Order: structure tokens, then C-alpha cells, then sequence
DNA sequence: GTCCCTGTTCGGGCGCCG
DNA sequence: GGGCGGCGCCCGAACAGGGACTG
């Protein structure tokens, strides 16, 4: 028995032309959907169908499984438990399977259209429609929720001090337990649902100021725009006194001893950016913001803010120093970590500001994604002002 | 005669009706050849006689059939067209000769009348009617050509018809544009004749003929514009104009001819070409060919008198791109498996952003021939490019976006490319300090540019027609011009800062391109950034010169 | 806000195929 | 001679986003 899904009003459905695909991933994904028509899941259709979405498939890591990942960002466009942050571990189950038990809304099948492409054009695009609640897809778990509540129900009882929060296609199951009974206590689940992170250790990247003991007017120069920039996230900084130093006309590498007055002036300013940012409030109607930069040799830093300079957290990402390194493969593992840590704490996806060149981005990024969930992403060309800022 | 397929739903836009369009005046050559057409049409059920209860009319023609002294029936359906609802084309890209594999056996069959052997629903078929003048008023039951909706229903179709055949011959291949068929497997020539023959004869069951007329047997295959031979394949030729005068209509077929040329043709530029069109407001406008233009068609002439060829895929092999650098922003590029045997040709040229650089240029080229390589051969290739691994270094390491390249290696053909000149990460010692300014009066467009330095110099330029950013390029322009081979410069601008730090050799900008000339000529630069109005450095003192 | 600069998209010509 | 869809190229017009500015 279905459930009736209606478009956002004056909104039709999404018309997103489908991207180039590897021969493995056109491979995989003809036998997925084959398998997939021939257990009703899906339906061949045609042109007069004008909808399109895009498709592709990640193969997970420590498996020779395909599982296929249809981009619903325009769809989803149209149409929380605030303990699992501090858990000890937290496992993420995908639960995708159980969706293509319950029929879609025959009138709502039209939007879900999808098109294989082909190797050297040899043929024109296969396209489908789907049947059932489609993975990815906003209205999946809205609609299978009593259903999945159902099913944890006892579970749940006999585990209360177990969290199990549902995101899109995904179980996050959170434990204070130690990791094999936390492990064993997973495939106990598991086992029920035939009917790994640790958050508590997360860390925030404050601001930092330099420190040494002989100063240039070229590093007092810095250092005032970099204070200058960070009175706006934290109005307690100034900087009279220690421009007060750089009056006349000198050269960039004059040493400046400093007065008693700026040294309090820096010392009181550095334990001010230690403070927690002031007024910061999460609004669920607005989205949230991620910004990144490259800091280079490995290390990414980034903000999440929904208001500009109102932080509601600051972090960095490290990875494999510059031997063999891949700036895109790192640039798409911090966005799933970012995403992922952004789920587990406001239960929503960010809408991240990438400092890539959208052809290099949208060449490679699929060859790296490992997650079921896409999020919106613009691009982004920054004066290296912001890239300084957050430095280190 | 008409496939037993079933007809794809169709409609018109919500509140639509359809056309009522008076029919042209036609010449009687035409209406004869539009009689023949019609009457044999209308024997075989693909159009219908219709009466006075059918309100609409769309105009008709017909064009000599391009490689036959046989006639095509066409019909002006602009009207129906705009108010027929939309479909999603299903035809993705256009296959390439490059991509096919070395087949043992090789057909090339083309279907009889294919969109007029295609039922069209039969709701819709009212709408498009029309009348053949006098020296008769009729309907589509079939497909017609000129409506939009015809290619991707054909090309669905086909796809449905081929269908059952490609489930039970998985290992023969049948590259399908629109009811072009290339077969190819792996059989001795007897069992693929005979697989060729169960496939017309599946093709004929789903109301498709195959006439002898256009069955190719023998080598060389015309497909897709090519001449498909055994072991290579080339281009059927390509004539270029040879006008003395000429105008925006000849220049875009010339660019058109030689776009298509450069696949396998190495070296095509058409820069200065391009550049001809720029100003101008009709199709009919008469422009005078620059030095520069004339100079790159001769080039471009020279190379096309050249016999040249492709080769065909193994997937055993690695593909490799291999890339060269022209002038101007240009770059042609060869992709190959054995070394002097290329699988294709290409360009790239396009001008992204008002400032780059050629490494940016060279990133842009690598990311095109990288999806271009997906689309056709399913993988991505091995570079050889004209860049050191120590120049990419140095580059990856001082920029601020996220940028990388697939795996390559070194080629020593010149020119290669190089940055053009480094800024220093720490000021420099005993070089003089510039602090520099610009302001610009919105108002009268007047401005100063301007710097003040550490050993007491000061300058002020006025400037007439300028803005603010102009006003502070122009600063820093003052600043690499009258200090030595080692200069630290301290600015206020954002503008500025970002363009200079990004390592152009390149800008539209005439000030941008006189300042890496600058740039270019000096042996040490450091740019150092300080927020403007805050009383800082000298920065206050140039601010109070360049504001009067 | 306005003026400026820059980047993306989309539509128009032409090429090529059918 | 004209009509259609796909892809390609190049160009310019429209629009979006961010920095600098005036009293
Ligand atoms: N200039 C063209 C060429 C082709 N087509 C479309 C309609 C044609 O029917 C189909 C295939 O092209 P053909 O030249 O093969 O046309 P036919 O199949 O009708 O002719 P023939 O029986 O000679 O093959 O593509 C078109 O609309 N305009
Ligand atoms: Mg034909
Ligand atoms: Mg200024």
C-alpha cells in the first residue's frame, strides 16, 4: 500500500544530463540494474519520460561489491539525537536494501528517471524509472520510518544505553563500550536486521598567533591583518597599540622591538582567541556552510558557519605528507569526513565552498567517493588572505 | 513496411493546440516529387487521407537527398515543435572510430525509410497534418522528419528492437547511430554472413528493411564520415574554401571544417581565425583577414595537404596522451598505444579567465583529454607532457586551489612550459620598500596612482577614464617599474594580491601583461598584503598622497 | 545599496553524423 | 533554401558573487 509524494508547488522534477562513466562503472552498473528489473525494482522507459537524474557506482573498499549511487541532489531539492556526538565508538551501517521493500507513489515514479550510458556511444542511453523507495532519495527514510521503527524497537529496549540515529541511507549506532563488544553488539544488529568512528574525540583548530622573540616590521605587518580579520569572528581584538610600532615609512625587515604595552596588547589578544566564539546558535532552517582551504603539505583546514564569521565549528584535516600525495583524493576524503561529521552532529549536510576548479573537481571525484549520501557543493576562488587566516 | 513496435506516448504542452499554418508556394519539381513520395506512402498505411474535420496544416518541402538523385520529405513543424511537450534525448555523444576494437568480420547496414517504418501514437498523429498543392490533405502514421520529438523516439525504438538480438549475441557488436549499423565479431567471414543475415532477418520480423543498396561488405567501410579500413581508418576529405574575400559565414565554416579536420590531423590552430569574429553583428558582414590569420590558414593549409590515418583500439595496451604547446593559448594533443601510431588527434584552446598562466592552461588540456579518453575507450590515459616534474612540483606547492594531474612523464619537446617568474615567501633584505596605493573618484573617473618608499622616494601618476582597481594595478605597476632587480612591494588590495600571487604570463588586460612584463624582468619580488584605512605603515602616508 | 571585475551558463552561428 | 536531434567549437549577453567605496 503506497503513500502519495508531492513536488515543492511551482517546481517541476529534475532535467540533470548524465556524466561520462569508466567502463567498470557502466559494467557494474549493468548488472546491478538488470538485476534490478528483473525483481521489479526498476522499468525500462522511454524519451517521453523528460526527467533525468544522474547515476554512478562506487566499489567499496575490502569488497568486490558495486553498490550504485544515484545523484538525487535536485530531487531531494524538490520535494536528532544530540548524545551521539559524544559516544565512544559509532558504526555506520547501510541499511539502503530495506527501501526496495515498500512501493513508490505511481505518480511520483516519472521523477526518479535515470539514464546508463554507454562506451563510445556505441549505444544511445538505456533509461529507467524506479518502482520503490529509491536509495539517496529525501523521502526513503520519511516514509520507511515506522516501518525501521519498528524493526529496532526491541533492540533498542534491550540496549538503552545504545543510540541509533537514522540519516539518509545510513544506521550510525553509537557505544560506550570497548570495541570487541561494541563490534559484537554491531552484529547483533546486524543479525536483528534480518527481520567505524569516535566522536568523543574530535578536535576544534582555534586561531593561532605566531610567537617568537624578534619581530620585523614585515611579521608586525601580518600579524595586524591577521587580527585586523579576526576581530570580526571575535570583536576583544585590537590593534592600537601594536600598529602603534609600524609608524613612518620603514623597510619590511627592520627588526621592531616591541613596547610593554603591545606585548600586552599580544598576549591579551592570544588568550582571547581561545574563548569560544560568542552567539553561535544553530538554525535547522538555514543550511550549513563549509568552507576549506589548502593549507598544503597534506593539511586542509575548514569552517562550518551558517552566518559569515559565526563559526559553529573550525577543524583540520590531516593526510600523507607530499610524496605521491593527490590534492582532489584528499579534497574528497575531508568533504566525506566533514559531511560525516556534520551528520553526526546537526543530523543535515553541509553545502561546501570547494577551492577547486569545478572541470578538475567534476573530472575526478568519483573515483574517490565512498559515501551513499552526494552534498551540494559550489566552487571557489579565494584571495590567499583567508588561506593565511587559518594557517598554522 | 511499419513496425509492429508499440507507439510512445506523446502530448502536447498543457493549454496547446495544434498548428493551423497556410502551405508555401512550391516548385513543380517539388510537388512531383512530393506526389511520388505521397501516394506510395499512403498505399502503405505511413500516411492517411484526412477531410474537413481536421483543422491543422504544416507547410512541407523536399531536398535532393545529399548522395542520391533520390528526394527527402520534410516538413516545417517549428509550430508543432514549440508546443509539443519535451522529451529527454537519449542519443549521449557521437561514436568515434578511435574507440572501436580489430574485428574479424565487419558489416556496415543501413535501414530502408527508418522513421517512416515507426508507428507514431495514435492520438497525436492529427496534429500533424498537411497538404500536397494542387498542378491533397494527409497525416503521419508514422514518424515525420522535421518534428522533434522523431530522433529520440527512433533512437529508443531501435534500441527496444535490437534488444532481444544483443541478449542473445552478447559477443557481436552493433555500434547503433540512428539506423546506421556497424556489426562486427570475431567469426570467420561465413558465420558472421550468417549472423548478419539473422540479424536482417530480426530486423525485418520488427518492420525494418536493410536494403543490398547500402549493405557494405568489403573494406573500405563509409561510416560516420570515415573510411574504415582493416588495421586503420581515415577521414573522407575535407575541402576548405579558398575565397579571397571573406565574411563571418565563410570564417565559421572554415573553423567548422578545420575543428572537425583536427581529430587526426596534428596540428590545427584557429586562434587568430577565431579571433576574426569577435566584434562582429551579422552573418553577412564582409572582415578583412589580419597578417596573423592569413599566415596560421596557410599553416593550417600546408597541413591539411598531408595524408595521414588513425588506428583502432587494443584494451590490452595503455592509452597515451601526449600533449604540445602552440602560442596563444593553444595546444594540440595525440593519443596513441604504439609510438608513432596514433589512435587520434585533438586541440584544446578554449581562454578561461581573464588572467592564467600556462600550467593552468596545460591542467585545463589534461582534464578535457581526460574526459574525452572516458568517453571513448571507457579509461583514462598516461601523460606525456612537455612540463618538469620540478616546475609541476613548485607550481602544485604554491597554489592555493586543489590541482592535480592523472600519471605522466617528462617530454623534452619544446616549447616547454615553465613559471615565469616567483614571488619570494620572505621579504627581501636590502631590497627598497615600495607601499603603494591607487584611488579613483567614482564621480569624474579621475584617479592617482602612486607609491611612497622606506629610502624617501615618492611618486604620484594622475590618471583620466580609470576605477579603483585600475588605480591600484597601476601602483604596483609604478612600483616594479622605477625600483631595481630586488623590490618588496606592500599593497592594500585584494585585487591585486590575488591576480599577481596566481603567477600570470597572460591577461587581456594590457596593464596586467605590462606588469608581468615587470614581473618577468626583476630577479626577486615580495608582495606583502596590510588592510587599507588603518592607519598602517606607510601605507597612510601613500593614502593621503593619491586622494586630492 | 553602487560600481567594478570575474566566472558560469545559455543561446546563437558554423562544422560533423543520421 | 528552408525542418529535427545529438555532439563539437567560439563568441557574447545575461546573471551571480564578492570587494571597495561615501557621507
Ligand atoms: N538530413 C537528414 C538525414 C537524416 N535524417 C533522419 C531521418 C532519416 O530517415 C534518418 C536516417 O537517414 P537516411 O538518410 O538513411 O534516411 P532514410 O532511411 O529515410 O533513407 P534511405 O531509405 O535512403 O536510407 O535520419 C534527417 O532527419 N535529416
Ligand atoms: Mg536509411
Ligand atoms: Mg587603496
Amino acid at each position: 500500500e503506497t503513500v502519495p509524494v508531492k513536488l515543492k508547488p511551482g517546481m517541476d522534477g529534475p532535467k540533470v544530463k548524465q556524466w561520462p562513466l569508466t567502463e567498470e562503472k557502466i559494467k557494474a552498473l549493468v548488472e546491478i540494474c538488470t538485476e534490478m528489473e528483473k525483481e521489479g525494482k526498476i522499468s525500462k522507459i522511454g524519451p517521453e519520460n523528460p526527467y533525468n537524474t544522474p547515476v554512478f557506482a562506487i566499489k567499496k573498499k575490502d569488497s568486490t561489491k558495486w553498490r550504485k549511487l544515484v545523484d538525487f541532489r535536485e530531487l531531494n531539492k524538490r520535494t536528532h539525537p544530540a548524545g551521539l556526538k559524544k559516544k565512544k565508538s559509532v558504526t555506520v551501517l547501510d541499511v539502503g536494501d530495506a527501501y526496495f521493500s515498500v512501493p513508490l507513489d505511481e505518480d511520483f515514479r516519472k521523477y526518479t528517471a535515470f539514464t546508463i550510458p554507454s562506451i563510445n556511444n556505441e549505444t544511445p542511453g538505456i533509461r529507467y524509472q524506479y518502482n520503490v523507495l529509491p536509495q539517496g532519495w529525501k523521502g526513503s527514510p520519511a516514509i520507511f520510518q515506522s516501518s525501521m521503527t519498528k524493526i529496532l524497537e526491541p533492540f533498542r529496549k534491550q540496549n538503552p544505553d545504545i543510540v541509533i540515529y537514522q540519516y539518509m541511507d545510513d544506521l550510525y549506532v553509537g557505544s560506550d563500550l570497548e570495541i570487541g563488544q561494541h563490534r559484537t553488539k554491531i552484529e547483533e544488529l546486524r543479525q536483528h536486521l534480518l527481520r567505524e568512528l569516535h566522536p568523543d574525540k574530535w578536535t576544534v583548530q582555534p586561531i593561532v598567533l605566531p610567537e617568537k622573540d624578534s619581530w620585523t616590521v614585515n611579521d608586525i605587518q601580518k600579524l595586524v591583518g591577521k587580527l585586523n580579520w579576526a576581530s570580526q569572528i571575535y570583536p576583544g581584538i585590537k590593534v592600537r597599540q601594536l600598529s602603534k610600532l609600524l609608524r613612518g615609512t620603514k623597510a619590511l625587515t627592520e627588526v621592531i622591538p616591541l613596547t610593554e604595552e603591545a606585548e600586552l596588547e599580544l598576549a591579551e589578544n592570544r588568550e582571547i582567541l581561545k574563548e569560544p566564539v560568542h552567539g553561535v546558535y544553530y538554525d535547522p532552517s538555514k543550511d550549513l556552510i563549509a568552507e576549506i582551504q589548502k593549507q598544503g603539505q597534506g593539511q586542509w583546514t575548514y569552517q562550518i558557519y551558517q552566518e559569515p564569521f559565526k563559526n559553529l565549528k573550525t577543524g583540520k584535516y590531516a593526510r600523507m605528507r607530499g610524496a605521491h600525495t593527490n590534492d582532489v583524493k584528499q579534497l574528497t576524503e575531508a568533504v566525506q569526513k566533514i559531511t560525516t561529521e556534520s551528520i553526526v552532529i546537526w543530523g543535515k549536510t553541509p553545502k561546501f565552498k570547494l577551492p577547486i576548479q569545478k572541470e578538475t573537481w567534476e573530472t575526478w571525484w568519483t573515483e574517490y567517493w565512498q559515501a551513499t549520501w552526494i552534498p551540494e557543493w559550489e566552487f571557489v576562488n579565494t584571495p590567499p588572505l583567508v588561506k593565511l587566516w587559518y594557517q598554522l | 513496411p511499419i513496425s509492429p513496435i508499440e507507439t510512445v506516448p506523446v502530448k502536447l504542452k498543457p493549454g496547446m493546440d495544434g498548428p493551423k499554418v497556410k502551405q508555401w508556394p512550391l516548385t513543380e519539381e517539388k510537388i512531383k516529387a512530393l506526389v511520388e513520395i505521397c501516394t506510395e506512402m499512403e498505399k502503405e498505411g505511413k500516411i492517411s487521407k484526412i477531410g474537413p474535420e481536421n483543422p491543422y496544416n504544416t507547410p512541407v518541402f523536399a531536398i535532393k537527398k545529399k548522395d542520391s538523385t533520390k528526394w527527402r520529405k520534410l516538413v516545417d513543424f517549428r509550430e508543432l515543435n514549440k508546443r509539443t511537450q519535451d522529451f529527454w534525448e537519449v542519443q549521449l555523444g557521437i561514436p568515434h572510430p578511435a574507440g572501436l576494437k580489430k574485428k574479424k568480420s565487419v558489416t556496415v547496414l543501413d535501414v530502408g525509410d527508418a522513421y517512416f517504418s515507426v508507428p507514431l501514437d495514435e492520438d497525436f498523429r492529427k496534429y500533424t497534418a498537411f497538404t500536397i498543392p494542387s498542378i491533397i490533405r494527409y497525416q503521419y502514421n508514422v514518424l515525420p522528419q522535421g518534428w522533434k520529438g522523431s530522433p529520440a523516439i527512433f533512437q529508443s525504438s531501435m534500441t527496444k528492437i535490437l534488444e532481444p538480438f544483443r541478449k542473445q549475441n552478447p559477443d557481436i557488436v552493433i555500434y547503433q547511430y540512428m539506423d546506421d549499423l556497424y556489426v562486427g565479431s570475431d567469426l570467420e567471414i561465413g558465420q558472421h554472413r550468417t549472423k548478419i543475415e539473422e540479424l536482417r532477418q530480426h530486423l525485418l520480423r520488427w518492420g525494418l528493411t536493410t536494403p543490398d543498396k547500402k549493405h557494405q561488405k568489403e573494406p573500405p567501410f563509409l561510416w560516420m564520415g570515415y573510411e574504415l579500413h582493416p588495421d586503420k581508418w581515415t577521414v573522407q576529405p575535407i575541402v576548405l574554401p579558398e575565397k579571397d574575400s571573406w565574411t563571418v559565414n565563410d570564417i565559421c565554416k572554415l573553423v567548422g571544417k578545420l575543428n572537425w579536420a583536427s581529430q587526426i590531423y596534428p596540428g590545427i590552430k584557429v586562434r587568430q581565425l577565431s579571433k576574426l569574429l569577435r566584434g562582429t553583428k551579422a552573418l553577412t558582414e564582409v572582415i578583412p583577414l589580419t597578417e596573423e590569420a592569413e599566415l596560421e590558414l596557410a599553416e593550417n593549409r600546408e597541413i591539411l595537404k598531408e595524408p595521414v590515418h588513425g588506428v583502432y583500439y587494443d584494451p590490452s595496451k595503455d592509452l597515451i596522451a601526449e600533449i604540445q604547446k602552440q602560442g596563444q593559448g593553444q595546444w594540440t594533443y595525440q593519443i596513441y598505444q604504439e609510438p608513432f601510431k596514433n589512435l587520434k588527434t585533438g586541440k584544446y584552446a578554449r581562454m578561461r579567465g581573464a588572467h592564467t598562466n600556462d600550467v593552468k592552461q596545460l591542467t585545463e588540456a589534461v582534464q578535457k583529454i581526460t574526459t574525452e579518453s572516458i568517453v571513448i575507450w571507457g579509461k583514462t590515459p598516461k601523460f606525456k607532457l612537455p612540463i618538469q616534474k620540478e616546475t609541476w612540483e613548485t607550481w602544485w606547492t604554491e597554489y592555493w586551489q586543489a590541482t592535480w594531474i592523472p600519471e605522466w612523464e617528462f617530454v623534452n619537446t619544446p616549447p616547454l612550459v615553465k613559471l615565469w617568474y616567483q614571488l619570494e615567501k620572505e621579504p627581501i633584505v636590502g631590497a627598497e620598500t615600495f607601499y603603494v596605493d591607487g584611488a579613483a573618484n567614482r564621480e569624474t573617473k579621475l584617479g592617482k596612482a602612486g607609491y611612497v618608499t622606506n629610502r624617501g622616494r615618492q611618486k604620484v601618476v594622475t590618471l583620466t577614464d580609470t576605477t579603483n582597481q585600475k588605480t591600484e594595478l597601476q601602483a604596483i605597476y609604478l612600483a616594479l617599474q622605477d625600483s631595481g632587480l630586488e623590490v618588496n612591494i606592500v599593497t592594500d588590495s585584494q585585487y591585486a594580491l590575488g591576480i599577481i600571487q596566481a603567477q600570470p604570463d597572460q591577461s587581456e588586460s594590457e596593464l596586467v601583461n605590462q606588469i608581468i612584463e615587470q614581473l618577468i624582468k626583476k630577479e626577486k619580488v615580495y608582495l606583502a598584503w596590510v588592510p587599507a584605512h588603518k592607519g598602517i605603515g606607510g601605507n597612510e602616508q601613500v593614502d593621503k598622497l593619491v586622494s586630492a
